[PDB]
């Protein structure tokens, strides 16, 4: 009985050029901040937050794509856009035009990931309105949880190298990271390090982690004797690095370590729900000749 | 979604089919035998040296329909795989002209009691009872038709499936044991079900080499050499010359000569042999 | 093959030259006939 | 629940088309499936109970 | 530049009871099948015996009871219509295009439920055909089954092997029948005789064999359809004369409604009859009445007597005294891309030896070999013959 | 004739999606009389019957499934199964076009191997539609290596109960159901249930009471856990049902498998392997509504749950510990 | 479609007190025990948990949040109270009265919590009736997290004096505030610190040596913003791991464990149910949003 | 002699029958009951 469209105006008529563009892509994803029919030009990508001016975001980004409106092409009018509306758990049509390509299966769980590639494989610039419009990377659940993990290290080890050359080979870094395997094949993927900014907060906050968090589990311990201990934890004394249960906690005073256990637990929520929770839909039909997946959206 | 419900009103058989008219030979009657480097992976010898020494003298799907890509283009139709049986060199010719078995006993069930699997199994293996063929020997081949024979040991194997395409193995019918006891029942529990049920891993069609068939759909074929339990000889000559005399003259051909024979073929099709200009049906 | 003693089983060795293969089943007359083809490929005098 | 035969006193019709080629042997080897020989003394109409 | 022409096709509607199939079936329209757990049709075949005097023990009264029963078969089908073709169909009074894009969208939504009904009935002709190849024997097997002479002592452990030998004698030399007419001088009268033992060995003994279901003209009885491809039809049709080429049958379907009585027994028990009012006035009617077939034979025939007869375009045929439509159903198979199922692969074993030994007492028969025959010489290969006549080692 | 494909004209256009509510202006306030479902309180009379209710019964939600539809070999999928089993569907690599590998419960008991008397009802149940367990086991050779540095749980994609099985004597078609109550084929107008064995599932709520808000709500979920026996990897596979909510049940699972947990990390005290530290985890299978009975039945005996009114919503594996 | 109110019943007329209070919070979410239109007022309340004469436990009651159904409230007429209801998942109007009072704006954010700043300001007693209700607290993510942070750390130092300033301060910008704490039982809020000694200690152990290595390289010379917590000095126990040399096919395996044990600390660090708001209106404090359970 | 829930034409009855049916039923006043909750309280289907 409801009626969903989302239909978007523009103030200019679009060239020759950028309609083949979006016609390449006439089925896609896109988020969309309003849930309204009626919308301007500033939203429908990823240019409202993420931008070339702006110092790119990994973490922001999906702070915004959770919160997000999702949204599907249907047909590419000049200049008047026509999106199709997104629901909870509903059933549409996806074709997979996205660079670089990775191949869908049916009976796969897509996760919508933030663009962290190149500018020309990801977004499309519309010159008319002076504006971009920026496809997110649309990559399988199991691929997106592994295709950030290699990524991550490469640029752990980058700033290694910068700061000393050596403790890190190029050839060990490059061969074991840049090519990642998965569903029997291999995608070597474009490594941009012409000059990774957009996953410099994540390196931030994990070697942040990793120091803080054995200095804290030995405070936490230590602080939980009872007769009514859980006896699991009776086991995982066993799990700790000798090294670790070694540290003189006199060092630091009181004063210090509440700002150091409200550090400890901030971030790591903070840093759970962003590896965890975003817009992530199903698959349940595909064909590699038509390049079409018939999916359905799960909004969590 | 129609349902629809159908009903035999007859008592006996009210339908027949027959061969009638052969349209096209699909398999080429080739020379191309079966290689079990590719059917038994596993197996090596202890020396890697030697073991890639012999795989140096001898030597997956698409779309669905399954190809080898070792051969680019195929000239004479899909090609036949052939088995190897080790043989004693003092083998009979005379059990060679006649449709028999490949293992040295014959193993019709259909004529055992029925439901009798001891009397059955008897049939085949124990040699106090001279052949249900012959009766001046036991056996033709020893390395085949006996309980733990090579025969017995190759191709005794029930058919398992990997993730690969798998291969045919002609062989497999005739030495296989428990698709042999199938056929131990009654006649017309036999009839009944030789239409019906498409029997135990068959060949594909219309593929490069011959594949046996994993997914069996709209596949129509059928085959009598389960039933029968024979083979049909086709032409054999241990030189080039007998087979000149084969097609000069038919009814004075020799079949045997001193160290050499010849056997003309027993088939239920009866091709028109050509070589040269010369034609002998 | 053979038998073996202590329940019994039976147990291998390998017939290593040709000649094992014993006469019934690779009679004489072909063995020096299969000798007489040596003779020829080798083209060996005598 | 599979179909079942049974031995009540049907009233039966009558076929033009003969049956009895080859019935003795089709009992020993089976040509069908749920069949009952009646031999002399249980060859007739059972009594009906309910 | 204009076009010239714009041209589509019209699918060729044929249904199951236009062609001559039906003739081997009988056609009952039955409402509630959805709802129907077994069928069950009940013969009682009462033998008769010789009684003669020699030093036998003489057999008393013998009886059989034969239970058959059905089998479901479910067809499927699959339209898929458009989203805006839906979303279309409602909105009007608008401007005169709007009335003729609506009008387009009423015609992809009938010819979309076309396509549903011409799906489903192409999967009668399949599934009742595969009914008949499911339970069709071939002529090698049956022939030597179809005659008593063989069994009147009873399938022992000898009467086996002697038919074993004859399934064999009669698939090496009978077989391809088709294609030895060519070779054989004798030709047209080796096809007719075999065609005539294919007639011979099936059983007519059908509990239908009084009904008069289909005629020609001129009231002649058909007996059987024999079905094959085009290219084979090509043949039969050549050797015989199609001499009528137009049968009579039904125009419809056989009813049968549970109204009445039997709707009663079937909501109370689990049950239901066929024809319970004639099978009422069997039994209480007008009991101890023998039944007879000269007057039984309306109770056979329900409904199929006095369905409305029409002319059916067919391809008859005489062979013996028995008249046999020739059907080939390759058009129904070749428009949808299916492969028939009349075309049909045959699979064979080939048996074949390599480098063997001659025993002691070398012979030859040969007049003219001037070579080989020395006895220092061993063969280590054998030479086969391809598909297409070249040798090869 | 045309009366046959008249039917196809009632049942096809009137079983089609509610259209959009889109009225033109020109007409005026016809638009409040097309709002005929968000009118939820209808009038009672003295005596109603069902000639005033009729138009009250009429006003049906729009609930719909989305099938699956595979096709399996019929070595895996057991030709005969009690139509409501759960499903999941295994993944290694795309070697062919359409072939797919379903697993139903008693076949993952198979390739397992957890012992006999910690599961002893299926044991004798999955013995005997399978072989010695590696009729199965040949198309996934990894199995000692799956289980090794744990990918295994990120292999399967929970499916949904079956819906219909089409057996052929090569391949069986399966078509199972996903978002919701899948519609049951052979028997009209009826609803396909969730059907488990009762020995793979382990309650979760169960009280003396010696009290519990009731809900709407509770909410099956899957396990399936690694560990080793008899100095060999082998997986484990439980079900659980609670509706109290994914904060209290990760603490519910831990004190159920806390026996599990002691017997393995007494290993790792001598060698540490990073790829042996995870443990198992944990699907959402989808929901049930509050108070529907679990009927028992019993199969040839295997005793089977059933959870009438199952809606599938599939979630991933979160891995506990 | 379907149909959702509850109007609860109840066995004596309210004063002009107490129904002054309820007319003020007209707009408002509290969970209730069963499902059903006619209701006695003992389930209403949160209060069945939270009790005066019974010492509260945050984390139960938190806990015994998110089993409930929620509530939202249409009328206070002087002997029945009228409520709607929220289903998954529905689109509805919701109000905050909610007295530590935020600001919000449309495409927020929200979560409910139990009262935690001022129990006795966010629960009125009924005298008439003698059961008192409990109101919950509505709060965006935030500080939906940033409180649970600190009660978290406060079970752990309490447990350690067997002061406050540092201890009972939920920090954000712009304010502070106090969590209220006198008698607090521990033992359900130490069974999920029981739950963090398992998690930390193992995140431990697969600590990867090149992160360990750029916080040598960084916090030395380097200094940034967010770095303020170590002050300038490198940790002792940094300086003692780094001895090994770096192997990039080594950390690979690590962080794939490192990440898939932070899709654990989900399931400790949980809210109740929550609340995806799309459009908020400032002054008139109504709101729409999809109630999403889990 | 067996219970079944066929639809059949139910004859109505001058006499109640429901004095003590909830713990006669419960303790075996007589044998072989049925008892049907809610939306199973329905003459459900036919099927012969």
């Amino acid at each position: 009985a409801l009626d969903k469209s989302i239909v978007v105006n523009l103030t200019s008529r679009l060239f020759a050029d950028e309609l083949a563009a979006l016609q390449s892509k006439i089925g896609s994803v896109l988020p969309l901040g309003d849930c309204h029919r009626l919308q301007n030009i500033q939203a429908l990508g990823l240019g409202c937050v993420c931008s070339r001016e702006t110092s790119p975001d990994y973490i922001q980004i999906m702070q915004y794509l959770s919160k997000c409106t999702l949204a599907v092409l249907e047909e590419v009018r000049p200049d008047s856009l026509r999106l199709t509306r997104m629901d909870p758990s509903d059933n549409l049509q996806i074709k997979n035009v996205y660079a670089p390509f990775f191949q869908w299966d049916s009976n796969t769980q897509l996760a919508v990931l933030p663009p962290l590639f190149s500018r020309k494989d990801s977004t499309i610039v519309l010159e008319s309105n002076g504006f971009d419009i920026v496809f997110p990377m649309v990559v399988p659940q199991q691929l997106g949880h592994a295709i950030l993990q290699q990524l991550l290290v490469y640029h752990i080890y980058s700033k290694i190298s910068a700061g000393a050359p050596g403790d890190v080979n190029m050839a060990e870094l490059d061969l074991y990271t840049t090519n990642v395997s998965f569903m029997g094949r291999t995608y070597r993927l474009d490594v941009d390090n012409t000059d990774l900014r957009v996953l410099d907060d994540l390196s931030m906050y994990l070697c942040i982690l990793s120091a803080l968090v054995p200095r804290g589990c030995l405070r936490l311990l230590t602080a939980l004797v009872r007769h009514d201990r859980h006896p699991l934890t009776e086991v995982f004394e066993g799990v700790v690095p000798d090294e670790v249960t070694r540290i003189d906690l006199d060092q630091l005073s009181v004063p210090d370590d509440i700002t150091r256990m409200r550090v400890m637990f901030s971030y790591l929520q903070s840093l759970s729900s962003i590896f965890n929770l975003g817009p992530r839909l199903h698959v349940y039909a595909y064909s590699a000749e038509t390049l079409a997946a018939s999916c359905w959206y799960s909004p969590r | 979604t129609h349902e629809i419900a159908s009903l035999h009103t007859a008592l006996g058989y009210s339908s027949v089919i027959a061969p009638a008219h052969v349209a096209a030979i699909t398999t080429d009657m080739g020379v191309h035998c079966q290689d079990l480097f590719m059917i038994f992976p596993g197996d090596a010898y202890q020396d890697r040296q030697l073991h890639d020494y012999i795989k140096m003298k001898a030597g997956g799907y698409a779309a669905g329909v399954p190809r080898c890509e070792n051969l680019p283009g195929l000239s004479h139709g899909q090609l036949a795989t052939c088995e190897i049986i080790p043989t004693p060199v003092t083998s009979d010719v005379a059990y060679f002209q006649t449709p028999s078995n490949p293992r040295g006993r014959a193993a019709c069930v259909v004529s055992c009691d029925a439901y009798s699997n001891e009397s059955a199994e008897r049939l085949l293996y124990d040699h106090s009872i001279p052949d249900p063929a012959y009766e001046c020997r036991s056996t033709n081949n020893p390395w085949a038709s006996q309980r733990g024979s090579l025969g017995d040991v190759l191709y005794n194997i029930t058919f398992r499936q990997t993730a690969l395409p798998g291969m045919y193995s002609p062989c497999r019918q005739f030495f296989h044991k428990e698709d042999i006891m199938r056929y131990n029942r009654g006649l017309y529990t036999l009839v009944n079900e030789y239409s019906a049920r498409l029997a135990g891993a068959p060949a594909t069609s219309t593929t490069d080499l011959q594949y046996v068939v994993v997914n069996g759909t709209d596949v129509f074929l059928d085959q009598p050499c389960h039933m029968l339990q024979e083979a049909y000889p086709t032409l054999a000559a241990s030189h080039r010359v007998m087979l000149d005399e084969y097609m000069s003259n038919k009814q004075t051909h020799a079949p045997v000569h001193m160290g050499q024979y010849l056997i003309e073929e027993v088939a239920p099709m009866k091709r028109l042999l050509k070589l040269g200009n010369k034609v002998v049906y | 093959f053979f038998v073996h003693p202590c329940r019994g089983s039976y147990r291998a060795t390998h017939r290593t030259m040709v000649g094992n293969i014993p006469q019934p089943l690779a009679p004489r007359e072909f063995q020096e006939s299969r000798g007489a083809q040596f003779d020829a490929v080798t083209n060996m005098t005598h | 629940m599979e179909a079942t035969l049974e031995q009540r006193p049907f009233p039966y019709l009558a076929t033009e088309a003969n049956l009895l080629t080859q019935i003795k042997e089709s009992a020993a080897d089976g040509l069908f499936k749920s069949f009952q020989l009646l031999l002399g003394k249980d060859a007739r109409e059972g009594s009906v109970r309910f | 530049e204009a076009l010239l022409g714009v041209y589509t096709n019209v699918v060729e509607f044929v249904k199951f009871l236009e062609t001559a199939l039906a003739a081997a079936c009988v056609n009952t329209e039955f409402k509630d099948l959805r709802r129907m757990i077994d069928g069950k049709i009940q013969f009682k075949i009462s033998m008769p015996t010789i009684a003669h005097g020699d030093g036998r023990r003489p057999n008393k009264q013998r009886q059989y009871i034969v239970m058959k029963a059905c089998n479901k078969h479910h067809i499927g089908a699959e339209i898929e219509l458009a989203a805006a073709d839906i979303e279309l169909l409602f909105a009007e009074k608008e401007t005169p295009l709007d009335f003729t894009e609506y009008a387009g969208a009423i015609k992809t939504i009938t010819s979309a439920l076309q396509f549903g009904m011409d799906a489903l009935e192409r999967g009668l002709v399949d599934t009742v055909l595969a009914v008949k190849l499911r339970h069709a024997p071939p002529v090698f097997i049956l022939k030597t089954l179809g005659d008593p002479v063989y069994s009147e002592r009873g399938l022992k452990k000898a009467v086996k092997s002697d038919m074993v030998s004859m399934f064999k004698a009669h698939l090496i030399e009978h077989s391809f029948f088709l294609d030895k007419a060519e070779l054989m001088t004798r030709g047209k009268q080796y096809v007719l005789t075999m065609l005539s033992d294919m007639l011979a060995a099936v059983c007519e003994d059908t509990v239908f064999k009084g009904v008069s279901t289909y005629t020609t003209a001129s009231g002649q009885q058909v007996a059987g359809v024999l079905e094959t491809t085009d290219s084979v039809m090509r043949r039969l049709m050549n050797l015989l004369g199609q001499v009528e080429s137009a049968m009579s049958g039904p125009a419809a379907y056989a009813s049968y409604v549970v109204r009445g009585a039997n709707l009663v027994t079937a909501v109370s028990y689990g049950r239901a009859m066929r024809n319970f009012e004639q099978f009422m006035a069997r039994i209480v009617d007008h009991p101890n009445a023998l039944p007879s077939v000269e007057g039984d034979k309306a109770a056979l025939a329900d409904g199929h007597d006095e369905i409305q007869r029409t002319r059916i375009a067919a391809s008859l045929v005489k062979i013996g005294d028995k008249f046999v439509a020739i059907e080939s159903l390759q058009r129904m198979y070749n428009e949808t891309q299916f492969p028939c199922p009349l075309n049909r692969r045959i699979q064979y074993t080939y048996f074949f030896p390599v480098g063997l030994h001659l025993p002691v007492p070398r012979y030859s028969t040969s007049v003219s070999v001037r070579g080989v025959e020395s006895p220092a010489i061993q063969s280590t290969e054998t030479w086969v013959v391809n598909k297409n006549n070249v040798p090869l080692c | 004739q045309a009366e046959n494909a008249a039917r196809l004209g009632r049942q096809v256009l009137g079983l089609l999606p509610p259209p959009t509510h889109r009225v033109s202006l020109t007409r005026g306030p016809e638009f409040a009389r097309g709002v005929r479902d968000l009118l939820s309180k209808y009038a009672a009379s003295t005596r109603p019957t069902v000639g005033s209710l009729h138009e009250a019964l009429r006003q049906a939600p729009f609930r719909q499934p989305t099938y699956g539809d595979f096709l399996v070999y019929s070595q895996t999928f057991s030709p005969q199964e009690p139509l409501g089993t759960f499903l999941f569907s295994f993944k290694q690599e795309d070697n062919g076009s359409s072939m797919d590998m379903l697993l139903t419960p008693t076949s993952l008991f198979m390739l397992s191997g957890m012992e006999a008397a910690k599961a002893p009802q299926t044991h004798k149940v999955a013995g005997v539609w399978y072989g010695s367990g590696s009729g199965l086991a040949d198309f996934i050779p990894n199995l000692s290596e799956l289980m090794d540095t744990g990918e295994f749980h990120t292999l399967l994609t929970p499916v949904g109960p079956m819906v219909q099985s089409v057996h052929s004597t090569f391949v069986t078609k399966v078509t199972s159901a996903m978002k919701g109550v899948g519609l049951a084929r052979d028997e009209p107008r009826a609803h396909v249930g969730l059907t488990l064995p009762c020995d793979m599932l382990v309650d979760l709520d169960e009280s003396c009471p010696m009290r519990e808000p009731a809900g709407l709500n509770v909410t099956i979920y899957a396990s399936l856990v690694y560990l080793r026996v008899n100095q060999r990897p082998s997986m484990a596979l439980t079900f659980f049902q609670s509706g109290k909510g994914f904060a209290e049940v990760v603490a519910m699972i831990k004190d159920h498998f806390t026996d599990v947990i002691r017997t393995k990390y007494i290993q790792l005290r001598h060698e540490l392997y990073i790829n042996r530290l995870v443990f198992g985890a944990v699907c959402t299978l989808g929901t049930v509504p509050f108070d529907s009975h679990p009927v028992h039945q019993s199969l040839n005996s295997l005793p089977v749950l059933v959870f009438a009114n199952f809606e599938a919503a599939c979630g991933p594996w979160t891995v506990f510990l």
